[PDB]
């Protein structure tokens, strides 16, 4: 058989909550963290034969003998720095458990404050800051020692965050502090704030504060009485022109990238608007938007999303490719190869696997995603995906036709977006392994056993029986980066009802040998559309069967055309 | 049962 699976693992677990880290250094160590949304209870689980099998570890949780009383996990922290090493926060006592050695040894700790809120140093593995949400002061915590201990170094904060590497030396950090107007000033120290010649003040009183690479964000209040501002290279702050005769409400940072920002700005009517710097032209009206205040805020979503967001995607691996939705009343997708120089129309595919759409008629290709999905109650949809690990290869879900309909299905792009074919009739969870090699496909809805999976860019699909017996399914995931050939499948036997199961399969034998020079092709998104104004990618040509491996380096150049 | 997360 062309696929294997690797492994069937049913945790006797019935949280409804399920989160899953992969260590992913080469280390076949996988973290699960079973618990309930957001906490009654927990199960943490550990795998070290990648997924094979799993070891309950929740037992090794505990507060010591004389306090035999169960745990419950919060949620739990990786290092960026180190994969060995993790922290897991109890959600109702001051108290933590550290591991150095992948979950093989915990240590219990005490902490002064409760562990709401942990952030660790993605260099300084020992070095990490701590936040007690439900305190009344809002004390900010640190630690050298990796948790063991801590010290206090601010009250009444309101965010904070790491310096950026190179941009700011190291040990920098950032904060909003709460002002009495209830709006915050935001600092910027080196000492952890034990020293006022290294704490700098960087903007005053300010309504909210977003670190962004070079660029630093946030949105000032001029209240006037006749009836934002923006770093660069950590430049000071200064206001930025917008051509409008509309007055502007809220603002949204959409992308951020050196030279070119794309901000929303949500007018008092409810539109939306899409500008781009360098001071800022308009691309694009009337965008999907949502903010909590809001320009969405009558309907369903309030009660699934507290943090605004924009239906606004850009494809990951590129330069210059973006994705929107546009709202009248009514969506409808638009995409551009310039960073919103220009924007046009989702030319509809040429087939079924055929069909007539044109643009001149009024109909393109309309992709669901993040926010018109859970209008359409679309809850565990799938947004757009497209990562670097596979440049130009998109899969979504969406409709032909004027508008998105309520009926949906699977499209796939090789083409940046350019060029789309019709992948999959219903809605499917989808995901990509071996740099976009192999593209793995599960039906949502009724149980299935059937895994539908692709080699040529979804050009031809093949089922896979991966279970005997039917199972619901609640996710089909990657370890991320997608070089793997390994997928999981998660989902729950049927009743007895919702018990979890981890069902690891290996599709290697599918792509069959190691690719040569001969499966390759140099491809940039200016073939596409153009020639025009660049990078160069090597690509595995859509029709080779076989595997770049797990340590392919992708091989870009970048050129003055 | 609900979701599955990363992270
Ligand atoms: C167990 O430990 C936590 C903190 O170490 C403490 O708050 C709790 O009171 C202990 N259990 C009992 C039975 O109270
Ligand atoms: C909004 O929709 C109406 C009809 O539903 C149409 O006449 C009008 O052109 C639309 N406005 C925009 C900005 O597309
Ligand atoms: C998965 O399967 C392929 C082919 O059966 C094999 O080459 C590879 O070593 C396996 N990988 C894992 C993680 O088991
Ligand atoms: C390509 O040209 C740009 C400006 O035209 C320049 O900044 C850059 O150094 C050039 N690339 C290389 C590799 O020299």
């Amino acid at each position: 058989e062309p696929i294997k699976v690797y492994g069937q693992v049913s945790l006797n677990d019935s949280h409804n909550q399920m989160v899953v880290h992969w260590a992913g250094e080469k280390s076949n160590v996988i973290v699960a963290l079973a618990r309930d949304s957001l906490p009654k209870s927990s199960d943490v689980y550990v795998s070290y034969d990648y997924g094979k099998s799993f070891k309950k570890i929740s037992d090794k949780l505990n507060f010591g003998l004389g306090n035999r009383s169960e745990a419950v996990i919060a949620q739990f922290y990786h290092s960026p720095a180190d994969n060995k090493r993790y922290i897991f926060a109890d959600a109702y006592a001051q108290y933590l458990w550290i591991t150095f050695d992948f979950c093989n040894t915990l240590q219990g700790f005490s902490i002064p404050f409760r562990a709401a809120d942990l952030l660790l140093h993605s260099k300084a593995s020992n070095l990490l800051l701590g936040f007690d949400r439900s305190h009344p002061n809002k004390q900010l915590w640190k630690s050298d020692d990796f948790g063991q201990t801590w010290i206090m170094i601010q009250e009444h904060v309101k965010s904070f965050s790491w310096g950026i590497d190179p941009y700011d030396k190291p040990n920098t950090i950032y904060i909003e502090r709460h002002e009495p107007s209830g709006y915050s000033t935001v600092f910027r120290s080196t000492d952890f704030f034990q020293s006022r010649e290294n704490q700098e003040v960087i903007l005053e009183e300010v309504r909210d504060f977003q670190l962004r690479d070079k660029y630093m964000f946030a949105t000032k209040v001029v209240h006037l009485l006749g009836s934002l501002w923006v770093s660069f290279g950590r430049k000071p702050m200064r206001a930025a022109q917008f051509v409008t005769r509309h007055p502007i409400n809220e603002y949204y940072i959409a992308d951020a990238s050196e030279d070119q920002v794309f901000v929303c700005v949500s007018h008092s009517n409810n539109r939306t608007n899409l500008y781009i710097s360098e001071k800022f032209s308009l691309s694009l009206e009337n965008v999907l938007y949502y903010s909590p205040g809001g320009a969405g805020s009558d309907t369903l979503v309030r009660y699934f999303a507290n943090e605004p967001f924009a239906d606004f995607h850009r494809v990951e691996g590129l330069q210059g490719v973006y994705i929107a939705t546009l709202i009248n009343g009514n969506m409808r997708s638009v995409i551009t190869f310039d960073k919103g120089g220009t924007w046009e129309f989702l030319q509809a595919p040429a087939f079924t696997g055929k069909i007539n759409c044109e643009l001149s008629q009024g109909c393109s290709l309309h992709l669901a995603q993040r926010l018109s999905q859970l209008l359409n109650l679309q809850l565990r949809r799938m947004p757009i995906l497209s990562k670097e690990s596979a440049p130009g290869l998109i899969i979504a879900t969406g409709s032909v036709g004027k508008n998105l309909a309520s009926k949906t299905n699977v499209y796939i792009s090789s083409s940046a977006g350019a060029r789309w074919r019709e992948a999959l009739p219903g809605p499917h969870y989808y995901t990509w392994g071996d740099h976009g090699g192999i593209i793995t496909a599960i039906a949502q809805g009724m149980e299935t056993n059937e895994l539908k999976y692709s080699t040529n860019e979804g050009e031809t699909w093949k089922t896979f029986i991966f279970s005997e017996k039917p199972v619901f399914v609640y996710g089909l995931l990657t370890e991320p980066g997608e070089k793997s050939t390994v997928f999981t499948i998660f989902g729950s036997n049927k009743e007895n009802v919702h018990s979890w199961l981890i069902l690891q399969v290996n599709a290697t034998d599918a792509l069959g040998v190691p690719c040569t020079e001969n499966d390759y092709k140099l491809w940039s998104p200016s073939d596409e559309r153009g020639n025009e104004c660049k990078t160069v990618f090597k690509r595995r040509t859509p029709h080779a069967t076989c595997f770049n491996g797990e340590d392919f380096d992708r091989p870009v150049v970048v050129s003055n055309c | 049962a609900a979701a599955a997360a990363a992270a």
